[PDB]
């Protein structure tokens, strides 16, 4: 950062009480793209949540993974698995037509009709605090320029609810 | 165990590894020679053995959407937002308040947990029904989000046995058969 | 009774014994410490002596009059500076404060945005692994406190 103070970075941290001192150094914006990936905050999260609902360690280390997508055929628990495997959390912003729907109404606009499962959205409570609300209630209501968190098998679907309106693609 | 085996086998637990390889050794039943990588094992897909390095592929996954490692970050350790993580980064442990009532609206986010389809209003159709009319209709009454099924190894007719090993499978579609079994991901 | 250690050319005292001068969060925050000097030790018990016998001594001076000495306090591992003390324990206004100079917990108990200087040192064992990534704890403490509110 000081032969270059503009560029993005991604570090692997060991320990979590020591990704304090990236804050100190004055080049490092983390709302710029620089994030630094802690290991010890992840891997005893992961184990974290599966003492919630066994399953969240490999449901969400399929998630972020290009998996090669094999097609198994005369198998039972690996054919329901692999196709289970092959998806993937993507962003794309939401279109105008969701603007003032609460948030059930848009998850079952987007998997009824779209066929995508949105898992999250970000509140622009402020363009410096900007929150990430994992499924709201009723108390929400869309606005113009909250990012859309789905999860889907292609990056073509994504896009699709970027040009979802009430004219054509309804 | 008593009775007043138990679960003996059944007791669900979960392992952090060092290497890979070893992922063979925590079942008896794997068919896995030394190259079918981490993710086809049994006790990967069925959750009982997280290694480390399955976040290697995060940082490849954090380079094309930036947005991708601050959304399991907050899903998975409940809170840490950067005011918080900033107090921490203070003094010391956490600090207490006095619970003023917008620091209590910080509750009821989301809880996560898994629950089943063996009773409550959801056995209707829990036993034979779609899991697209499953998804749909937790949102319209309890406002909770159905995004993956945690399913029995041998609920297909395959000899029934007492194999309490299930496994994951992310998000299906609107058609997908249940079966009583099963387990649902929700929030 | 007198204290002017009979050369006549610094300062001298009671030989102290080394739990009359260590401190906590607490108690030094009770310690009103204005322009001071904070030195902050990165030792261990087994890292070799800098010596701070020197460092004390041309601040202890008979120069000065003795309400104008400045108060020394110490952040760092007690293990390394049990090893320090029998060199230091007859000059005045000497405090110790247990605990890493990384926790801004230790560099506010000792109001470090009063003091006159902040001494960082290395204490540890250089030539460790390589050559630039010897003062890494040094960059790092300094770093954080120009970055302290």
């Amino acid at each position: 950062k000081n032969y270059h103070p503009k560029i993005r970075i991604i570090t692997q941290m060991l320990q979590y009480h020591n990704k304090a001192h990236l804050l100190n150094i004055p080049s490092w914006n983390w709302k710029e793209g620089d994030d630094a990936i802690c290991l010890a905050e992840l891997k005893l999260g992961f184990i974290a949540q599966s003492c919630l609902a066994q399953g969240l360690s490999t449901m969400l280390a399929n998630l972020f993974s290009m998996r090669s997508f094999i097609k198994i055929e005369e198998d039972t628990w690996q054919k329901y698995y692999l196709e289970g495997v092959s998806n993937e959390m993507y962003t794309e912003y939401l279109s105008s037509a969701f603007v003032g729907l609460s948030f059930p109404t848009v998850c079952e606009l987007c998997f009824v009709k779209l066929k995508l499962l949105m898992i999250a959205i970000e509140y622009k409570s402020a363009n410096r605090e900007s929150r990430i609300l994992i499924n709201p209630g009723n108390h929400l209501k869309i606005q113009e320029g909250t990012l859309g968190f789905f999860i889907a098998s292609d990056a073509k679907e994504v896009k699709r609810a970027f040009f979802y309106c009430k004219a054509c693609h309804d | 165990f008593d009775d007043s085996i138990t679960t003996g086998v059944n007791i669900p637990i979960i392992t952090e590894l060092v290497n890979d390889t070893n992922v063979q050794f925590l079942d008896q039943d794997d068919d896995d020679d030394p190259d079918t990588e981490l993710y086809l094992t049994q006790p990967f897909a069925c959750g009982t053995a997280f290694a480390v390095s399955v976040l290697d592929s995060l940082m490849s996954a954090t380079y094309f959407n930036d947005n991708i490692l601050t959304l399991i970050r907050t899903l998975v350790t409940g809170g840490a937002t950067p005011e918080l993580e900033a107090l921490i980064a203070e003094e010391n442990a956490l600090r207490g308040g006095y619970s003023t009532p917008q620091t209590l609206a910080n509750r009821d986010r989301c809880r996560v947990a898994q629950l089943a389809l063996l009773d409550g209003p959801f056995a209707d159709l829990g036993d034979g029904g779609c899991y697209g009319d499953l998804f749909c209709k937790a949102l319209k009454t309890y406002n909770m989000l159905c995004f993956g099924i945690y399913r029995l190894r041998d609920a297909h007719l395959s000899t029934p046995s007492q194999c309490t090993k299930r496994y994951v499978i992310t998000n299906p579609p609107y058609e997908f058969e249940l079966v009583p079994t099963d387990l649902i991901f929700c929030l | 009774v007198k204290k002017y250690d009979s050369t006549g050319m610094f300062h001298w005292c009671a030989p102290k014994e080394i739990e009359k001068v260590i401190l906590t969060r607490s108690e030094a925050a009770m310690t009103v410490l204005s322009g001071h000097v904070v030195v902050c030790i990165f030792g261990d018990v087994s890292s070799a002596l800098i010596g701070l016998r020197n460092l004390v001594m041309p601040l202890r001076a008979s120069n000065f009059h003795y309400h104008e000495l400045k108060h020394i306090v110490f952040v760092g591992s007690i293990e390394y500076l049990k090893r320090e003390w029998e060199t230091l324990h007859n000059f005045p206004k000497v405090s110790i404060l247990p605990g890493t100079p990384l926790s801004r917990a230790d560099l506010r108990a000792v109001n470090i945005n009063l003091c006159d200087m902040c001494v960082i040192l290395s204490a540890n064992q250089n030539n460790i692994d390589d050559t630039s990534l010897q003062d890494k704890e040094c960059i790092l403490a300094s770093l954080n406190i120009k970055s302290m509110q």
